[PDB]
């Protein structure tokens, strides 16, 4: 997942959070990728598409 | 009245004496006494909630031999209770349309084929 | 079960743990261990004779163990089964060594040379193959399914030429000089051969 | 219409189908001749079914082999197995059984892995 | 036999030239038609054994319900018939009266085993093939249709090698290796 | 034995489907059993069916380890292979050494070029019972899969806080005697299933004074595995820690061997469901 | 650390709320349906 | 934000201490979850004898019908009395013999 964070520190702050696509596919962020900074690895209920947007509902 | 083993022995005293100290308690009752005893218990339990047209199904016997079965059984009943009446002997009391249950009733398994009473006359 | 032929007593009885029926056995030369194989279990059951216990269950055949024989000199076990495989087990002394020799078809009646050097197996193709045990390579075979007298039954509707009922040997045995093999099966010919030349010496009706 | 015979030779994942029939004497692996089978140092591994028994057995029959799978040495072992047991099966079915088991004896005295592969492995010690 | 009129059919009702009461509804004929049984007396040779099993099962259910003799022999007979293949489940002992049946002993015959193993397209084809001598159990060729195949002994029902049927299935998938004759 | 094992699994799952299908007759036969016991009237459904009572005459003589392990529970000792993933690192080879020392009747197999289908076939015709496949991540071992072989279950776990006996110190040699076991709060039916899986790979009947013990203590779906030796003093019992400690978490449990992944899943970790983190042995 | 603490406090809050709502539902059921059935019983006499 | 699952527990000295004294309680009470190594009546007697001979005949013809591939009887540690006698006398009727020992061993006499 590309750009909801600006740094791996930010993703480290937000690890384990539950996200979802706009299709309601639930998911969880797992680990920040190393070289592209705000990019991370998430796991979903099944295969999401390239035309989706993930969402971290915070308050 | 709420003793179970005592009342089971009381109402299965007849076929224990027909198919036999004596044994009466289950885990000691050998074959035909066991089959008819268990069948009698299951009938008496199932006659509460089960339907009366479905609990006591008679064995299908043809007309001209079931009527002869009934006539010879009633001849046995009349001869027995007449012999006891001309003797002193006090007999147990039956209802009005029922058959008197005798030793040939318990041995010959006659009530599966003829019922306890002619239910056409009971209905009318 | 074991029988003393002095006091005429069955002194030992060996069962398994799996309730199987045994079809062939093999004893040690130095009779410490009896061994037996079934046609419904794929294992070989290894019992001590001195105590009565089940010493081992050898596993590794993927077909019913048709025949067992202990080598009389070096005491190596040879089993052979309907998964087209003869197998050589070094049981004694820390080895637990298994050498599987594959063969062309499913084996019934292995037999063992008196010096334990070679093993002759009878196969369902109709052949008797002879293998060197220590260097597990075939020494030589006899092709026996064309000198077999297979008669015609009364009930069957196929000729004795085209029948596949009895053109193979279900029992073979070495001579005691190691040079010949007598063989018989479900047919009315028994044939004996000399294993150097692999040629039929004589056939008996 | 022709007397023909099909056999199979296998090593690790190579597999070779050999059709043997009566003919003029041509031995062709994958369309090309047998004298083109690379890696060219194992061409005698391919040749030894011919040189063990003589070319006068192959003077009247033509073989063709189709080899898929595997690597270089697994393919030459599949080729030699297919050729060997195809010659044995042809001499069984259409020539006499005495030449059949003479061929089996010669190949088995050289190595029986020309005729029977080593197939199912390992051993769980 | 001539479709009696109303007065005749009323006057002789019990007349039937085909179906009698001793026939038991022609069930020997019915299950021997189902499982293609050659000889007439195989139904009744199996019916004797079903009557043995059910006679023992009656006389064994007439024992008291807790003694180990009844429980051991009921379980032992149940295990034996499941292993032989007549019974399809060794769970309940009412199988020893209800589910023991000439059709179960007939489903264990060799052509029916064959047809269920997809080894022949019908039971009559399986009869023809094992009469023609194509089928071996284990190593030895089985020649008669009535052969009863137990549960562990149905793993070895194959064709004989050098069978034309084995050759044509191998050559249908062109896996025929002519080295081992098929 | 290919055809025998295929048709034996076929008959077993036929019998299991028939049990769950006709398991209503078991409990209504239980109802009429206790109706004979205390003379209380029988319901209408159990009162009007005549066939069930005349089967009950036959069926009045009817009456822990489960269906895969039940045949040979204490009869026969296990036989375990311990193998790594493929081309393993040296710390995974050290961990596989430690797991083969954990389980008695376990050997270790070198892994490389072993396909998992013919590995499973070689094991289940050479007679082994269990296979433990270990997976790593840069040294740190991350999973172990236990496959019980006569078409039994596979339990797949992840391993989480792994400290190794090779990693700590030369504290000596291990004990290798048949240990005692401890299972702490395995309370659900999945807990008993996992207990039976994890404990039918130890030898039956250790000595009563067998001086090593190994504990599988459940702490919210995180089975802490430690191994201890002990010697009972005058005042308590003194515990020393020996051999590896980790936390395994079951994420999958299916009903076939390792090769297929077409087997029916008994349980697997629903991670993304809405009420995921609210229950244990979920 | 905040993960474990927030999850377990949310679980505690949900398990308290479900108990509280089920309690008030069946107390309204029991101690007022007894009066509903009492009124129906003394209305059936009319 | 809400989070999906609880994190993996950190193993500190408190949880190792709690786990060790759990182990100590179990190990001093020997609470170990190990694997554990695996005449009547006249009428009842004659009922038993009748179904025994029925069972014998039925098992015989089931074996012969099954073409004697069967599964054997489970186990019976029976009890045999053998008297002592010459093994001449334990033989068949023919002119010869094979062994003239006594059927009981010296350590059985």
């Amino acid at each position: 997942i590309k750009d909801m964070f600006s740094s791996a520190m930010e993703v480290a702050r937000f690890e384990g959070a539950q996200i979802k696509t706009v299709s309601g596919i639930r998911g969880e962020i797992k680990r920040a990728l190393s070289k592209p900074e705000g990019h991370y690895r998430a796991a979903f209920e099944d295969k999401i598409l390239m035309s989706d947007i993930v969402i971290l509902r915070s308050w | 009245q709420n003793d179970l083993e005592l009342q089971q022995f009381l109402r299965e005293s007849h076929l224990l004496s027909a198919f036999n100290g004596i044994v009466y308690q289950d885990d000691q009752v050998i074959g035909k006494a066991r089959s008819r005893t268990l069948e009698m218990r299951l009938n008496r339990l199932s006659r509460v909630n089960g339907h009366q047209d479905k609990i006591n199904k008679l064995e299908k016997v043809p007309m001209h031999i079931r009527r002869g079965m009934i006539d010879k059984h009633v001849k046995r009943i009349k001869k027995y209770e007449q012999e006891a009446a001309e003797g002193g002997i006090v007999l147990s009391k039956v209802k009005k349309g029922q058959f008197r249950k005798i030793e040939s009733t318990y041995k010959k398994d006659i009530e599966r084929r003829i019922g306890g009473s002619i239910k056409a006359r009971d209905k009318e | 079960r074991a029988w003393d032929l002095i006091r005429y007593r069955n002194f030992r009885t060996f069962t398994g743990t799996e309730r199987i029926q045994f079809n062939c056995l093999a004893v040690d030369p130095s009779g410490e261990v009896v061994c037996a194989g079934s046609l419904d279990n794929f294992d070989i059951h290894v019992w001590s004779v001195q105590t009565g216990q089940l010493l081992d269950a050898l596993s590794g055949h993927e077909g019913p163990v048709s025949c067992l024989s202990f080598s009389q000199e070096n005491s190596v076990l040879a089993s052979a089964s309907w998964d087209k495989t003869i197998r050589i087990w070094s049981i004694f002394g820390r080895s637990q060594q298994v050498e599987p020799i594959e063969v062309y078809s499913d084996v019934l009646a292995l037999s063992m040379r008196p010096d334990g050097k070679e093993v002759a197996v009878s196969t369902l193709k109709g052949q008797i193959s002879i293998f060197n045990i220590e260097d597990a390579k075939q020494v030589g075979n006899i092709d026996c399914r064309k000198d077999i007298i297979s008669g015609r039954f009364n009930q069957d509707r196929f000729t004795a030429k085209n029948s596949e009922r009895s053109k193979f040997f279900t029992t073979i045995h070495y001579s005691f000089d190691g040079m010949a093999i007598v063989a018989g099966g479900n047919n009315n010919s028994i044939c004996l051969y000399d294993v150097p030349n692999e040629v039929l010496l004589k056939r008996f009706i | 219409a022709v007397p023909s015979v099909q056999t199979f030779g296998k090593k690790k994942s190579a597999t070779a189908v050999a059709h043997v029939k009566a003919g003029k004497g041509l031995i062709k692996v994958n369309g090309s001749p047998i004298t083109l089978v690379e890696p060219e140092i194992l061409r005698f591994k391919v040749y030894e079914p011919l040189l063990l028994v003589g070319l006068d057995k192959f003077s009247n029959i033509d073989i063709r082999v189709r080899v898929t799978g595997g690597g270089h040495v697994s393919q030459v072992y599949a080729i030699r197995q297919a050729i060997a047991k195809g010659l044995v099966a042809y001499h069984q079915k259409y020539v006499d059984e005495q030449s059949k088991n003479e061929l089996k004896k010669a190949f088995t005295s050289y190595d029986r892995t020309l005729l029977i592969a080593d197939s199912r492995r390992p051993e769980p010690k | 036999v001539r479709k009696l009129k109303h007065h005749e059919q009323k006057l002789l009702k019990k007349v039937d030239f085909l179906e009698w009461k001793q026939d038991q509804g022609h069930r020997d004929t019915q299950v021997m038609r189902t499982y293609h049984i050659q000889n007439r007396e195989d139904y009744h040779k199996y019916n004797r054994i079903c009557g043995d099993i059910r006679r023992l099962a009656n006389k064994l259910s007439l024992l008291p319900p807790t003694d180990p003799f009844r429980r051991k022999h009921e379980q032992l007979l149940l295990d034996k018939l499941y292993a032989m293949g007549v019974l399809t489940t060794k769970s309940k002992i009412s199988d020893l009266e209800n589910k023991v049946t000439v059709s179960a002993i007939c489903r264990r015959r060799l052509p029916v085993i064959m047809h269920r193993l997809k080894m022949a397209e019908t039971i009559q084809d399986a009869v023809k093939f094992i009469e023609q001598g194509h089928v071996r159990v284990g190593p030895n060729l089985i020649n008669d249709p009535a052969y009863l195949v137990t549960r562990n002994m149905e793993d070895y029902v194959t064709w004989v090698d050098n069978s034309k049927i084995k050759k044509t299935l191998l050559r249908y998938r062109n896996q025929i290796d002519d080295f081992d004759f098929s | 034995m290919l055809r025998r094992q295929a048709r034996e699994r076929r008959e077993y799952l036929y019998r299991k489907a028939q049990e769950l299908q006709d398991s209503q007759l078991q409990q209504k036969r239980q109802i009429i059993k206790q109706a004979l016991a205390q003379g209380k009237p029988l319901p209408k459904e159990l009162a009007e069916d005549e066939s069930l009572q005349k089967d009950f005459r036959y069926d009045q003589s009817l009456k822990q380890v489960d269906d895969e392990y039940a045949a040979t529970s204490g009869i026969m000792d296990p036989r375990i292979i311990v193998t790594t993933s493929r081309d393993p690192s040296t710390r995974l080879s050290q961990f596989a050494k430690e797991i083969k020392l954990l389980f008695p009747n376990a050997v270790r197999l070198n892994r490389g070029n072993y396909v998992m289908p013919n590995l499973v076939d070689a094991c289940k015709k050479s007679g082994t019972t269990d296979l433990v496949v270990l997976h790593e991540h840069r040294g740190v071992p991350t999973s172990l899969t236990i496959s019980h072989f006569p078409h039994g279950p596979t339990a797949q776990f992840s391993l989480h806080n792994v400290v190794m006996r090779h990693d700590i110190i030369n504290a000596g040699n291990q004990s290798e005697v048949n240990p005692h076991l401890i299972f702490d709060n395995f309370t659900t039916a999945l807990g008993k299933r996992v207990v039976c899986i994890l404990k039918h790979l130890f030898n039956a009947g250790p000595k009563k004074d067998s001086e090593r013990v190994i504990t599988f203590a459940n702490r919210g779906d995180f089975i802490s595995v430690r191994q201890h030796v002990y010697v009972r003093t005058r005042e308590g019992v003194e515990i020393a820690e020996v051999g590896p400690r980790f936390e395994m978490r079951l994420f999958e449990l299916r009903l076939g061997t390792l090769e297929n992944k077409d087997a029916d899943v008994e349980w697997q970790l629903r991670r993304f469901i809405r009420t995921a983190n609210k229950k244990d042995y979920l | 650390f905040e993960a474990r603490q927030r999850i377990e406090e949310k679980n505690k809050e949900s398990s308290d709320y479900h108990a509280k709502m089920a309690h008030i539902v069946n107390t309204i059921n029991t101690e007022e349906g007894a009066e509903k059935n009492k009124y129906e019983r003394e209305r059936k006499l009319r | 934000f809400d989070r999906t699952a609880k994190p993996v527990p950190v193993i500190t000295s408190e949880v190792t201490e709690s786990l060790e004294d759990m182990i100590r309680r179990r190990i001093q009470d020997s609470n170990f979850d190990d694997l554990q190594r695996r005449a009547l009546s006249e009428e009842l007697q004659k009922a038993h004898s009748e179904i025994s001979e029925l069972y014998a005949n039925l098992v015989y013809k089931l074996d012969v019908l099954s073409s004697v591939h069967f599964v054997p009887k489970p186990a019976s540690t029976s009890l045999e009395i053998r008297v002592e006698t010459p093994t001449i006398s334990m033989e068949d009727a023919q002119p010869l013999y094979m062994s003239n020992a006594s059927s009981l061993a010296p350590q059985e006499i």
